[PDB]
């Protein structure tokens, strides 16, 4: 049964990843931050579906 | 309290007149809000000796 809730919650998180073209977005690098390094965030972004509108 | 998302940039003018707001505050996740172009240019003229007019 949770591995079904979670194959649900991954399809969330693909319906949100394809709809975030038209938003922007902010991520904040740092101890207390989104990313723990600069090239933690690129990672990220490098692997974004959709490219949103601005980050 | 208002208070500015991290996704907020402010590209707006916010014009109180007669407005006795003592209570409000207005606080951001961020340290930093930047302003871009605002969408429509409002500019107040001040009248004094030296007259200058400023969009705030």
């Amino acid at each position: 049964v949770n591995g079904l809730a979670d194959d649900i919650q991954k399809m969330k998180d693909t319906y949100e990843a394809l709809t975030l073209s038209n938003t922007d977005v902010t991520y904040t690098v740092g101890q207390k931050g989104d990313f723990d390094t600069l090239n933690h965030c690129f990672e990220h972004i490098e692997d974004l579906i959709v490219q949103p509108k601005s980050i | 309290r208002v208070i500015l998302l991290k996704d907020y940039m402010m590209r707006e003018q916010l014009f109180l007149r007669d407005k006795r707001y003592n209570h409000i505050t207005i606080t951001s996740e961020n340290d930093i809000v930047e302003a871009y172009e605002t969408e429509l240019n409002r500019q107040v003229e001040i009248k004094t000796n030296p007259i200058f007019r400023v969009k705030p």
